[PDB]
RNA sequence: UCAGUAACGGCGAGUGAACAGGGAAGAGCCCAGCGCCGAAUCCCCGCCCCGCGGGGCGCGGGACAUGUGGCGUACGGAAGACCCGCUCCCCGGCGCCGCUCGUGGGGGGCCCAAGUCCUUCUGAUCGAGGCCCAGCCCGUGGACGGUGUGAGGCCGGUAGCGGCCCCCGGCGCGCGCCCGGGUCUUCCCGGAGUCGGGUUGCUUGGGAAUGCAGCCCAAAGCGGGUGGUAAACUCCAUCU
RNA sequence: GCCGUGUCGGCGGCCCGGCGGAUCUUUCCCGCCCCCGGGGUCGGCGGGGGACCGUCCCCCGGACCGGCGACCGGCCGCCGC
RNA sequence: GAAAGCCGCCGUGGCGCAAUGAAGGUGAAGGCCGGCGCGCUCGCCGGCCGAGGUGGGAUCCCGAGGCCUCUCCAGUCCGCCGAGGGGCACCACCGGCCCGUCUCGCCCGCCGCGCCGGGGAGGUGGAGCACGAGCGCACGUGUUAGGACCCGAAAGAUGGU
RNA sequence: UUUAAAUGGGUAAGAAGCCCGGCUCGCUGGCGUGGAGCCGGGGUGGAAUGCGAGUGCCUAGUGGGCCACUUUUGGUAAGC
RNA sequence: GCAGAAGGGCAAAAGCUCGCUUGAUCUUGAUUUUCAGUACGAAUACAGACCGUGAAAGCGGGGCCUCACGAUCCUUCUGA
């Protein structure tokens, strides 16, 4: 059954497969059908923004990916904490809640307290009956349009550093070096023991 | 001196010190808790496998009577929060006379 | 394509390509991948040798992010950054040591291959192998680990 | 996508996930328990308020329920006493008037132009012709039947075309409920034959048992679950 | 009247061209952290300019054939009435 | 029209550009000239360069010489050309480099002097490097998993009359 | 088995060969000894006949054979 | 005669007897043997140790040579 050089195969054929099969003969279909679930939901409700809440800003888990930025769920209370929102005033105003999400930097922390502000900035809500508590004149002036697009404050903004150009000094181009590394993984798998070593010398007595 | 491997891993970023969570609190003694359950071991008593088992403690093998529990509630870290409490309360029935 | 494939030229000839004599039926070999040791040896040896055993350490549940280094060797050392600026910063008025970063470019690891050119440069990675710091520590250019 | 990969398997044949990451959609919450409010709760029964095709607050009479109904309450913390600084709302319906988004949905009857001349055939829907406006209508030349091949003879196709009927969500008088916020102080804070362990069957990629179930043993509160090689010690991480 | 590839210039529109560039810009623009009611850019941040490189758009000068990029007049030699 | 077109601050991802070890991990540049530390078989500094070298090697280049109606006064050309050069791809070979290991010897370093790091010389194992060729689409052939070229059992199991 | 054919099998008939001059070595070591390697230099026609060759890829079919001189094994022998 | 089955081979020896002894050891490859030019097996030359014997040249990594033996997986042990 097999002859001359080739791949040696294990296709998943052997179970029986041709009673659950997916032909996506609707798959045009069913794009143009939650087409219409955005046509006529977006325009049905307000001029509320379609895509949503404002998500905040979340780096990812993977060591692969710490390096990126990602539009997470929730600002985690801390953020309409420090902001000083009230939490169940914030999912009707148009911030999203995520209240198991946690914060153990201030860096990240104060990176969506100004980012809160900021959607609160460019916040204008429209008072019931004109008596105004604490909104202000015609509707800021207008509308100015119906519905804003693929989130509200562009969730990516992947922003890099500059760091134009600099001059080598005698401390930089001397040590950081490879021999850094092999001494630093030294203190990694040669630690623990070395803990135990000075125990020796603490009974030797 | 940042480095990805090592002792002193990641990238350095200050930490917010801050109040834990309420769930994180879950088995505290919190005093009204602690009357019910010492009110309770004199108006229900104590279980077959823990007669027998301070029995064991206050004579004969300790080594034992933990190996008796162990035998008898799950895990051996079950068995040094019964051992070292079931003589506790042999304490106070001896020390307390 | 039916016009362009066999089965219409071969459509008259009794057998239709499998010969009098063996008379092809369904499956004289067994099917699939059978007969590992017993009578395809030849066949999975001297063509696929190291089909049959363990050779290592089981590792139960890894998960693919935490070996991830990806590697930029010198020759691709200086498509990081623009055509624009290895010639602008290339004027040795000063020490103008451009950095150049590839943990920003998906990168994580510098490893080496010939020819880094002859501007000093400060290289920010995570991992350096020895061959590649000592060819930018030998075109008087420092080699700046970061995380 | 991870990936026909880790892993399983007379490690043979073969079976074989998940986390990351990008998208679709993205809505959150309730209670028991610990406590305060003199059961402030509910059903049935009868009368009348007064309203449609009926459901209600009133007025009196039988139950449930203190072995615990209803308000506030849920682990993201909560409750009370302070102190201080802002605010009186929302909720459904009602005969109705104005919009409807393809301008809602359903229903019925309508809406362009040739049979004019010759000619062939049993029959025309065929052939040819219509001065300089190109015989005529084209937002209508899709289709169908009509004595044969039809934009024009008829249904009709086109059109944010009309008029006719019935129903939808959204005005405003009479309904009905109706103080939240920040700090400080004190107080409260949780689901058991369940968790887990021993054994046995099934199952899974789960491999020194991943899930499931039986039987035995049966928990604790700085306790417990998880941290993918059995175990003891030692920190920590996350979760409840 | 033409267009090919160029040197420049007029940067002519750059601060009323288009687009890029991990070029350059702590004297520029607010909101940050650091420091005893205010300051020291005190170093960078989020943001927003404008200086500069590279490449395609008007003008005058320069290059060669004026090539399917063509009209004009001039000539020889056709052709039709 | 269930088409077609567009996005790119939707390139996440897939395959490819880097291999190797069971693994922790590590991870592919030389050639010359000057000179130096006892040029110790061992070693080091400055510059030019830069994928090393031998043999074949299509093609291309130079080309002595040969080429015309009288003997001298010359030109782009053409025509064979002995020898000689630069030699593509590929083949044989020697050399180098990376990684695993094995044997042998000293040397160097210090986010802090150790059952620490880094190294050199020879021999070998590798699906490697030594100036990348891949991806996507389509077609043909071949081999398998699928009722799988059509038709064929004695049987087996479940649920029923 | 002293001897020992016929037919047969391998190599050889050159420029990848020869010769001279020079360097290398951590091997060999009376010995610039041995032996290898590398570099430069001088000379092409090297039995007969015939002929264009080398090289890689994928691969179908087939894996029951049989007959005849000749040489032969088992068999009394055979269209064995 | 050389452990045995035959055949090759063997004479101050490859036989007998004496003396010493552990080369029947540790490690990388290349090659041969049926061969597909795969494996186990056996065997041939080497190179690196570490040793024995001999005065010494040397000779030895099993038996004078041709046979005398066995994968995955699993279990056991030994090694840093
Ligand atoms: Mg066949
Ligand atoms: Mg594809
Ligand atoms: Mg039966
Ligand atoms: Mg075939």
């Amino acid at each position: 059954a097999p002859s001359r050089n080739g791949m040696v195969l294990k296709p998943h054929f052997h179970k029986d497969w041709q009673r659950r099969v997916a032909t996506w003969f609707n798959q045009p279909a069913r794009k143009i059908r939650r087409r219409k679930a955005r046509q006529a939901k977006a325009r049905r409700i307000a001029p509320r923004p379609a895509s949503g809440p404002i998500r905040p800003i979340v780096r990812c888990p993977t060591v692969r990916y710490h390096t990126k930025v990602r539009a997470g769920r929730g600002f985690s209370l801390e953020e309409l904490r420090v902001a000083g929102i009230h939490k169940k005033v914030a999912r009707t105003i148009g911030i999203s809640v995520d209240p198991r999400r946690r914060n153990k930097s201030t860096e990240s922390l104060q990176a969506n307290v100004q980012r809160l502000k900021e959607y609160r900035s460019k916040l204008i809500l429209f008072p019931r009956k004109p008596s105004a508590p604490k909104k202000g004149d015609s509707s800021a002036e207008e509308l100015k349009l119906a519905t804003q697009l693929t989130g509200p404050v562009m969730p990516v903004r992947n922003v890099y550093k500059k760091e134009k150009a600099r001059v080598i000094t005698e401390e930089e181009k001397n040590f950081k070096a490879f021999a850094s590394l092999r001494m630093a993984r030294a203190n990694a798998r040669l630690f623990g023991i070395r803990a135990k070593r000075a125990k020796e010398a603490a009974e030797q007595d | 001196y940042p480095m990805a491997v090592g002792l002193n891993k990641g990238h350095k970023v200050t930490k917010n010190v801050s109040k834990p969570r309420h769930s994180r609190r879950r088995g505290r003694l919190t005093k009204h808790t602690k009357f019910v359950r010492d009110m309770i071991r004199e108006v229900c008593g104590f279980a077959p496998y823990e007669r027998r088992a301070m029995e064991l403690l206050k004579v004969s093998k300790d080594k034992r009577a933990l190996k008796f529990i162990k035998k008898r509630v799950g895990t051996h870290i079950r068995a040094k929060r019964k051992r070292e409490e079931l003589s506790n309360v042999l304490a106070a029935m001896r020390k307390a006379a | 394509p039916s016009r362009l494939r066999k089965t219409r030229k071969l459509r008259g000839h009794v057998s239709h390509g499998h010969g009098r004599i063996g008379k092809h039926r369904k499956h004289p070999g067994g099917r699939g991948n059978a007969g590992g040791l017993h009578h395809h040896r030849i066949n999975f040896d001297k063509y696929h040798p190291g089909y049959f055993g363990k050779v290592g350490m089981k590792h139960y549940h890894l998960k693919r992010n935490q070996s991830f280094c990806p590697t930029v060797n010198l020759d691709k050392l200086w498509t990081l950054v623009s055509e624009q600026t290895r010639v602008n910063a290339a004027k040795n008025k000063t020490g103008a040591a451009p950095i150049i970063d590839v943990v920003r470019s998906g990168y994580y690891k510098v490893l080496g291959k010939g020819k880094l050119p002859k501007q000093p440069v400060i290289v920010k990675a995570k991992f350096f192998s020895r061959r590649a710091e000592e060819k930018i520590k030998s075109v008087g250019g420092a080699c700046v680990l970061v995380a």
